[PDB]
């Protein structure tokens, strides 16, 4: 293999504004967005499982 | 522009993202173990990847190609591991307590005796003595990695790291394998209450750790650590050296004494 | 702008203001379990007609008290904004995981509420003992809710302490050594380890009840040859730790408050300070099991726990008679932050009096378990922590928002909350001398009188609170800004002006070495 | 209490390779020998239903709960006795 | 079989990590990593206090082990005295 | 049993009992005497317009203000630890008496001589007879022989709990599992009452304890009859 | 006279019984007449 | 630490700097006022007449105030003070804050 730390080193120093976890590209943003999706949702879901769960059906 | 030498991060989705797979993860549990349903904890797991993968890829980014761990913000680090390090100690030190509080006073329920009535220990000898040399030949192994690298040498920094995490995959098979072929089981009273918790614990420190040595292997490969910085490399060895002598009171307290 | 700023913040003033929300919010929970306790107990008979509930109330009660109102406030909310200015740093070491520690809180809330909400909820006590909390008395997921709320509590508080040890040790000024850094500064970094040790243990036992719970080990259990008091011991290694972990950055900001106001420059006996603290840090290690003396142990093992427990009392002294000698010759100004700080010294000496009556284990077999323990910590852990609290946050309420309070509303909710806090708690006294247990729900008919007074003391409180509201309102409603601060040349935190930028100590201090 | 070994001078990259082929990994050899030579199966236990063994306070959130989670039929009985 | 392979600090070290690195060899502090040596401090010899804009934070512990540091800012201009010792200070920006 | 308005303990049933109170008399003076001295200093530091603001010399009061402390602790734990240790010393008990704490009851076992064993419940209030206590009368009482030195042996069947009696000063946790041991004395006859003093679930305040303390021989006729 | 805000970092005013001579005068710009009282200052303060 | 005469002496010595300037002499009096004394008339005196090379009225006043305020409720000790710096006051032309009716609240 090759060292190809310097060609990094450009990409993720470029004056663009990113903020460091969006600064690789379009695929930082795609991740960003299924991560957040999936917590979001999910904690959604946690709340209507304290839903179901408050009441007796036990 | 600032003029010190610390670092100020961009404003970060990780810490909400590991925040709520908390959530998820431990609202999960309570749903497999009350409610027989697994899916928030599988999607609980699968938040709590994500965020580690990203947030120390961020981490990645920001010292190796951003420059941002100058000699003040790596000794920060230093602290941090050290500090992380120790509270792990006494987290295992819970179940040293537990395993000695019990052994050492065993109820009539037992038979008053340690090991209890009608539990039959793994011989120390065999696997567990075979456990032992493993994970301090690891120990030998990881120090040539490290001395390899503080004196440039790619190719037997690669080939010691490989060695040191071949031998915590090989701990890792062998405890598998042990924990099916037991005939005592978690259930067995506080035997086997205390033999898998804090073996178990101990196991998915070990796996942690190889996990560990894998990013570092693959950093390496990359060209990311120089001869003079590596921290990510020394925090998986110092943790490393952590999971083998959390193994070796292990092994003179639950396998050796407690037989 | 607004998502990025306050749910992904680096910043540790915003960060600060987040734990102070949340912390403040937290306590008007704690306050209203905590009149639900005193309503049930106001007259004689059964309010709620239900006393697992009520065990549930008091259960909750203490957990939002302790892990989400005071912890959140004094650690998250004090340390965070105070800390990196009174240290000159640019912000915390870990700034992002800062923010984790932060955003693990509203989670483990979510976790303590949704245990009271299934099933009959977890009515076993803060202490959780099993078998009461096990599979059996407490069958169904109201008390695995509680344990995972007290895991992310404790993972946040383990982190936070990683942060601040690491900030203190490694972010000062080059030339500023620990000797040179302010009490405050000392109170938080030695809370932090006390954290950092004590937390883990926890996390231990409560781990082992969760798996006696669910996976059929006997840790407690004396059927698989388990024990419920090795459960005690490892809830109470951590929870001796904590009763200080909650009372040290009150003790920080006392001495800041106390130098204030009395004009001075510094706090009288700075290194007597010091060793103070770590004294009291060290010691708060070896005294646990005076939380265990009526369980059936060994006479000698009560005698050294009774001694270990009395010595204590020597560091804390010195700490009130230093705080006596920065009043004196002291210009004093009666500010409401000085009033709070002021009330703190009395009734932190009265309550920590009381801890020592306790401390000697015969008595002790009469006390336990009584509203005698029950009156010494809401002296010295309530009201200590209470009052050094508002102390802190009516003195440095214009630092973080730029404005000020009305200092006479502020006098007037500073007297209504010392009347009512000494009306809850001062007859409780009698209560537990005269054998009055805790965690009732109803009392015989003889304990009537001082219940009864109690429970009015716990209402002029609730009136206190209210009014801290309206206060804290009247300030954002005037918008009174900021002018000058007097003795900001050794009060650094204040000296970036009202509320400080968002950035400060770009450019660090200037301190030479000589 | 440095062992009988012994070569310093200045610690480096060679010795501690040296340290891994030339005693760690040999005693790692010794050890597998050992363990995969007094391994093949014992003799499992009669049977005993002692309270103290085989705990069920709750079922297990997996299987039918009564199986532990690496039951092993060969050598883990159930709370009545070795399986088929 | 002592190869190589592995990049120093000089061939890959970046951004301010190389920014400090660089300053350190030729003996300079721009991001204040060391603590200044006073000078003695009179009007003559006043301790010179690097800024990069008109105003900095100085923290004067008067005398050696004082547990008390006295702050105050520092302006461009005439230099200032402590206000607890008098020991001399100007700004030297930019 | 408590009296309205009570202030203090329970009067002394036991000498262990009267011992404490006088060893609480004595910490208590100290305890009013620390509290007020603090008061009555913070009111002097604040109370005059005088001022002294430049750094004052420490190394001085700091001894008098650990060494006097220190003293008055050592005069609270000698006589601590001397009454800790008498409760300790041996005794030789005459009889032995089992408890055993249950959601939400106590059941008691009196098993030297014959297979004595009875539960013991409150009183409801809708059932109390005129003039009984509420919340503290139980159906059946643990009658004990007066001026004999008895062994209780605590444990429980469940849950934790606690036996309690706090004239006689006694508290025992209830601990499944554990049979832990407590001495009782009483200097007279009459009926002494406690609670269930560990937090053991919804009923925790409603399993009282009621000793009934009688000459031996009645002690002996009520045992027989119990069988 | 005015205090602003955007000065917290420049010497200010203060009356306060134990900090009697503060850092600045509390009125720093002068008329033509208070000109004209400072230069009298110069001289005997007895004709004042 | 030294006796109160090697005391007084300094701080006459301070005041009496034929030069001092204005930061000096707030400084002194700064400092002055953070002991647990009221400054002797010789001091006091001294302080003024920095005040007159300073071309500072003001000041002087104040400094008579300080004197009044470090006494606290021992109110025999002000009027001794101004007693005894009387023909200082005459000289200088300095009136007390009570001539100017900077006592009234
Ligand atoms: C739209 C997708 C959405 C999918 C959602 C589904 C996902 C669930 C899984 C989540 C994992 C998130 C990872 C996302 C990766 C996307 C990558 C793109 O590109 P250069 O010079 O630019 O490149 C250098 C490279 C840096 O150099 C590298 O290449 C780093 C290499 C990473 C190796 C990770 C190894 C994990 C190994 C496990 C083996 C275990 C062995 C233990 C012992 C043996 C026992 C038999 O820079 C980095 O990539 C930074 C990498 C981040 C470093 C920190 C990562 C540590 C995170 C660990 C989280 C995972 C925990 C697994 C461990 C615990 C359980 C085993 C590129 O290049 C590398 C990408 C590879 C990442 C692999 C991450 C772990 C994979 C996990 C296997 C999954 C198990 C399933 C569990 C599911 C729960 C229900
Ligand atoms: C201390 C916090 C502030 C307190 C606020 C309330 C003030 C309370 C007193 C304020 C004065 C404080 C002491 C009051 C004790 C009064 C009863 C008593 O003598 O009790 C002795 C024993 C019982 O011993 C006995 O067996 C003897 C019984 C004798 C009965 C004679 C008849 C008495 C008539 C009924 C009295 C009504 C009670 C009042 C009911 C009180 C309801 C609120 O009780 C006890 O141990 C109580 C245990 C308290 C331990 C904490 C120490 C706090 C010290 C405060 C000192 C600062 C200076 C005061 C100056 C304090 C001013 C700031
Ligand atoms: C802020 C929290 C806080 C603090 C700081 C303390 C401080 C102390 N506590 Fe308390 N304590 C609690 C919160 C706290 N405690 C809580 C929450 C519980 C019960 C938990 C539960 O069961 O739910 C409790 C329970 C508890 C018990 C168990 C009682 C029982 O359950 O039966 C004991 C026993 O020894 C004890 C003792 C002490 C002592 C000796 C101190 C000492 O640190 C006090 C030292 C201070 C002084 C002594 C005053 C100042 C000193 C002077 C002016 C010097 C001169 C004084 C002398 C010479 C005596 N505490
Ligand atoms: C920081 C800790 C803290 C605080 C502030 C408080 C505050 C109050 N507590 Fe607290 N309390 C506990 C910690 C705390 N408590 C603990 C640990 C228990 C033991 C639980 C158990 O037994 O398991 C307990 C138990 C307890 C009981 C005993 C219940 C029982 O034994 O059955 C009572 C009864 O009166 C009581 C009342 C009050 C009242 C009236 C207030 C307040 O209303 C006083 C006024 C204070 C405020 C209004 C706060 C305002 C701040 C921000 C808004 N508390
Ligand atoms: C190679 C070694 C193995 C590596 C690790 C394997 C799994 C462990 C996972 C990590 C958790 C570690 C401890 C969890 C507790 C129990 C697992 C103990 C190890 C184990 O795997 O125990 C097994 C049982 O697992 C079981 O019950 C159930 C297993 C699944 C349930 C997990 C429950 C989750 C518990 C939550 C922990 C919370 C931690 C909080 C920490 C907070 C710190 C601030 C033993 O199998 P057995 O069939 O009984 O006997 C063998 C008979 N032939
Ligand atoms: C600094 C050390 C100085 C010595 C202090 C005393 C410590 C002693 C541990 C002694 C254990 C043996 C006791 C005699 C047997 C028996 C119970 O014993 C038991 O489990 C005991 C189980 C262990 C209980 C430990 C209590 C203290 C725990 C402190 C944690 C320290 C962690 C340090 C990090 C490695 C009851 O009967
Ligand atoms: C159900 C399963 C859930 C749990 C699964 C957990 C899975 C595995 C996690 C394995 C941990 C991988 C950590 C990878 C960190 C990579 C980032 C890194 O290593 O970052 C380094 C900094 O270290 C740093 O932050 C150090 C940061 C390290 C912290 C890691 C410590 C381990 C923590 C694990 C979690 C504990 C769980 C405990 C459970 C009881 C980067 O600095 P350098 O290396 O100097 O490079 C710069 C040079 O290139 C310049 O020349
Ligand atoms: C019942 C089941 C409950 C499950 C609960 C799970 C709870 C939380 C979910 C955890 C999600 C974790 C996500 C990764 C966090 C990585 C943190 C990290 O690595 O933090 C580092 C600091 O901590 C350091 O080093 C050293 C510290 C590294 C700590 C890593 C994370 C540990 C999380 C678990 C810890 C438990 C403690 C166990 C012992 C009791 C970096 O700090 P930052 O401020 O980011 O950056 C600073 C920049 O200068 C870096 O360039
Ligand atoms: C905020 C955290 C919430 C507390 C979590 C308590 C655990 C909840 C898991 C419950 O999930 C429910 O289980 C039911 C029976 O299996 C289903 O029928 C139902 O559809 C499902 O949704
Ligand atoms: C491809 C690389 C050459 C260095 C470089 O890329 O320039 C070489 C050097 C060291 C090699 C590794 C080390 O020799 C250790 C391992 C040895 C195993 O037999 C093969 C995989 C193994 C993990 C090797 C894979 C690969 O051939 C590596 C990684
Ligand atoms: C309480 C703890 C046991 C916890 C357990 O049951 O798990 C035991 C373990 C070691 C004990 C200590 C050691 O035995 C040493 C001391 C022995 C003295 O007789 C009493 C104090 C003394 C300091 C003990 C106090 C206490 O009984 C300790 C700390
Ligand atoms: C030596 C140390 C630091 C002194 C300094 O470098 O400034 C000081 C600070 C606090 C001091 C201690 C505290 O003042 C409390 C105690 C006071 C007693 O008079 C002597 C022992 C005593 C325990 C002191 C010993 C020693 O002088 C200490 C520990
Ligand atoms: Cu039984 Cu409480
Ligand atoms: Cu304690
Ligand atoms: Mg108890
Ligand atoms: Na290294
Ligand atoms: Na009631
Ligand atoms: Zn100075």
């Amino acid at each position: 293999f090759e060292n190809r730390v310097a060609e990094k080193q450009k990409l993720f120093q470029e004056d663009n504004g990113l903020p460091v976890h969006l600064k690789g590209g379009a695929t930082d943003n795609i991740l960003y967005r299924v991560t957040m999706t999936l917590c979001l949702g999910g904690t959604l879901y946690s709340l209507y499982c304290l839903g179901w769960a408050s009441f007796p059906h036990k | 522009h600032q003029t010190h030498a610390y670092h100020m991060v961009n404003p970060s989705p990780w810490p909400l993202t590991g925040a709520l797979s908390a959530l998820l993860m431990t609202s999960g549990l309570t749903m497999w173990f009350h409610f027989n349903s697994m899916t928030l904890l599988m999607i609980g797991l699968t938040t709590n990847m994500l965020t580690m993968y990203q947030w120390w890829r961020d981490v990645i980014r920001e010292s190796t190609f951003q420059g941002h761990h100058t000699p003040a913000v790596q000794k920060g680090l230093r602290y941090g591991m050290i500090l992380f390090i120790i509270s792990e100690v006494l987290f295992f030190t819970g179940f040293f307590w537990a395993f000695y509080h019990s052994s050492l006073a065993p109820t009539p329920e037992l038979g008053g005796c340690w090991p209890p009535t009608g539990i039959h220990p793994l011989n120390p000898l065999e696997v567990p003595l075979l456990n032992t040399s493993v994970l301090l030949a690891s120990g030998v192994s990881i120090t040539w990695a490290h001395h390899s690298l503080m004196e440039g040498d790619r190719k037997h920094m690669l080939q010691a790291l490989f060695i040191t995490i071949t031998l915590g995959v090989y701990f890792t098979l062998l405890q598998a394998s042990e924990y099916y072929e037991a005939p005592f089981t978690i259930s067995d009273g506080v035997y086997g209450s205390t033999f898998f918790v804090a073996t178990g614990f101990h196991g998915l420190h070990v796996i942690i750790g190889s996990t560990f040595l894998i990013v570092c292997f693959f950093r390496q490969l990359k060209f990311h650590f120089t001869s003079n910085h590596h921290f990510g490399f020394e925090a998986a060895a110092w943790y490393w050296h952590f999971v083998d002598v959390v193994w070796l009171f292990l092994y003179v307290s639950i396998y050796w004494w407690g037989s | 702008m607004f998502i990025n700023r306050w749910l992904f913040s680096t910043n540790h003033k915003d960060i600060g203001t987040l734990y102070l929300l949340f912390g403040a919010w937290a306590g008007m929970v704690g306050t209203a379990l905590s009149l639900l306790i005193r309503a049930e107990l106001g007259q004689p008979g059964t309010l709620l007609g239900d006393d697992q509930i009520y065990n549930v109330v008091v259960t909750a009660h203490a957990f939002v008290m302790i892990f989400f109102m005071v912890m959140p406030i004094m650690i998250g909310g004090f340390g965070n904004w105070l800390v990196p200015l009174m240290i000159g740093a640019p912000d915390m070491a870990f700034p992002r995981m800062n923010n984790m520690s932060f955003w693990l809180l509203p989670p483990s809330f979510l976790l303590l509420l949704a245990s009271s909400m299934v099933e009959a909820g977890a009515g076993t006590g803060w202490t959780v003992y099993p078998p009461l909390a096990g599979n059996l008395a407490h069958a169904g997921a109201s008390v695995d809710l509680t344990i995972f709320s007290l895991h992310l509590a404790g993972v946040s508080s383990i982190l936070g302490a990683i942060n601040f040890i690491t900030t203190i040790i490694n972010m000062k000024p080059p030339a500023m050594s620990q000797y040179q850094t302010p009490l405050f500064v000392w109170s938080v970094m030695i809370t932090a380890v006390l954290l950092l040790l004590s937390l883990p243990v926890l996390a231990a036992g409560i781990t082992m009840l969760l798996t006696d719970r669910n996976l059929n080990t006997t840790f407690f259990d004396p059927a698989g040859g388990g024990d419920p008091i090795l459960y005690q011991h490892l809830f109470w290694f951590f929870g001796h730790p904590e009763v200080y972990i909650l009372i040290l950055p009150g003790f920080g900001m006392i001495s800041h408050i106390v130098t204030y106001y009395s004009g001075k420059k510094e706090p009288f006996g700075y290194m007597g300070m010091v060793w103070a603290m770590m004294s009291i840090g060290f010691l708060g290690f070896i005294v646990w099991a005076h939380h265990m003396f009526t369980v059936g142990m060994d006479v000698d093992t009560r005698a050294y726990f009774t001694s270990a427990t009395m010595i204590i009392a020597i560091p804390t002294g010195v700490k009130v008679f230093s705080w006596l000698a920065t009043l004196h010759g002291g210009n004093i100004k009666w500010s409401p932050a000085m009033m709070w700080a002021l009330g703190f010294i009395f009734l932190f000496t009265v309550g920590g009096l009381t801890g020592i009556v306790l401390a000697n284990s015969s008595l002790d077999i009469v006390l336990h378990d009584t509203y005698y323990v029950v009156a010494h910590f809401h002296y010295v852990l309530s009201m200590g922590a209470v009052f050094a609290i508002m102390g802190g946050f009516v003195h440095w309420f214009p630092l973080f928002s730029g404005y000020t309070l009305n200092d006479t509303w502020a006098k007037i909710h500073f007297a209504i909350m010392f009347v009512g806090v000494n009306m809850t708690f001062f007859p409780q006294h009698f209560l537990g001398l005269s054998g009055m247990p805790r965690r009732y729900s109803d009392y015989p008919d003889a304990y009537t009188m001082w219940n009864t007074i109690s429970s009015m003391g716990s209402f002029i409180s609730l009136t206190a609170v209210m009014l801290m509201v309206f206060i804290i309102w009247e300030a954002f409603a005037s918008k009174r800004e900021v002018l000058t601060v007097d003795l900001t040349t050794t009060n650094l935190e204040w000296l970036n002006g009202c509320p400080p930028p968002y950035h400060t100590f770009e450019e660090p201090t200037y301190v030479n070495l000589k | 209490a440095s062992a009988a070994k012994g070569d310093h001078g200045g610690t480096g990259a060679r010795t501690w390779r040296f340290l891994t082929f030339g005693l760690a990994l040999p005693s790692v050899a010794l050890c597998t020998l050992n363990s995969w030579l007094h391994s093949g199966h014992r003799e499992r236990p009669a049977f005993i239903p002692y309270h103290h063994l085989r705990i069920r306070t709750k079922p297990f959130s997996w299987g039918d709960g009564n199986h532990t989670f690496f039951h092993n039929p060969r050598v883990n009985p159930l709370p009545t006795g070795y399986e088929k | 079989a002592s190869g190589g392979g592995v990049p120093t600090d000089e061939e890959q070290a970046t951004g301010l990590e190389r920014e400090v690195m660089l300053a350190a060899r030729k003996g300079q502090d721009p991001y204040n990593i060391l603590a200044p040596k006073a000078t003695s401090g009179t009007k003559e010899d006043p301790n010179l206090v690097p800024s990069i804009t008109n105003k900095r934070i100085v923290g004067c512990i008067c005398e050696e082990d004082n547990s008390t540091v006295i702050w105050f800012w520092l302006h461009k201009g005439e230099a200032q005295r402590c206000p607890s010792c008098g020991t001399h200070y100007k700004l030297v920006p930019h | 049993m408590a009296y309205p308005m009570q202030l203090g303990f329970q009067d002394a049933t036991s000498p262990i009992m009267e011992e404490l109170l006088h060893f609480h008399d004595h910490t208590l003076m100290i305890v009013f005497l620390i509290s007020s001295l603090v008061l009555y200093i913070i009111s002097l530091m604040l109370t005059t317009k005088l001022t002294h603001t430049s750094t004052m010399d420490a190394q001085e009061v700091e001894t008098i203000w650990t060494i006097l402390p220190a003293i008055i602790l050592i005069l609270i734990a000698l006589p601590s630890l001397r009454i800790l240790y008498m409760m300790d010393e041996i005794n030789n008990p005459s009889l032995t008496v089992k408890t055993m704490g249950h959601q939400w009851y106590w059941s008691y076992e009196y098993t030297d001589y014959e297979d004595l064993s009875f539960d013991s419940y409150m009183i409801p209030t809708s059932e109390l007879k005129p003039g009984e206590l509420r919340l503290l009368e139980v159906d059946n009482r643990v009658v004990l022989p007066m001026e004999m030195t008895i062994r209780m042996l605590v444990s429980s069947e469940d849950v934790l709990h606690s036996w309690a009696v706090p004239s006689l000063g006694l508290k025992t946790d209830a601990i499944p599992g554990r049979l832990n041991q407590t001495t009782l004395m009483s200097s007279r006859p009459g009926l002494y009452y406690g609670q269930c003093s560990e937090i053991c679930g919804s009923n925790h305040s409603f399993m009282p304890i009621v000793l009934e303390l009688v000459p031996l021989k009645y002690f002996e006729k009520w045992s027989a009859s119990m069988l | 006279s005015v205090v602003k805000s955007e000065d917290y970092a420049l010497p200010s005013y203060v009356d306060r019984r134990d900090y009697p001579l503060p850092d600045v005068a509390h009125v720093k710009n002068l008329s033509a007449s208070q000109k004209a009282l400072k230069e009298k200052e110069k001289a005997s303060w007895s004709s004042l | 630490h030294e006796t109160d005469e090697e005391f007084d002496a300094r701080w006459v010595t301070y005041f009496n700097k034929p030069d001092i300037d204005a930061w000096e002499l707030r400084k002194g009096m700064n400092t002055l006022v953070g002991y647990d004394l009221v400054p002797e008339p010789k001091i006091i005196d001294a302080a003024l007449r920095a005040c007159r090379r300073l071309n500072d009225f003001a000041s002087a006043v104040r400094i008579l105030e300080v004197v009044k305020d470090k006494a606290g409720p021992h109110k025999e000790i002000y009027p001794y003070v101004i007693q005894e710096l009387r023909p200082t006051l005459n000289e200088l032309g300095i009136s007390t804050p009570e001539e100017l009716g900077l006592d009234k609240v």
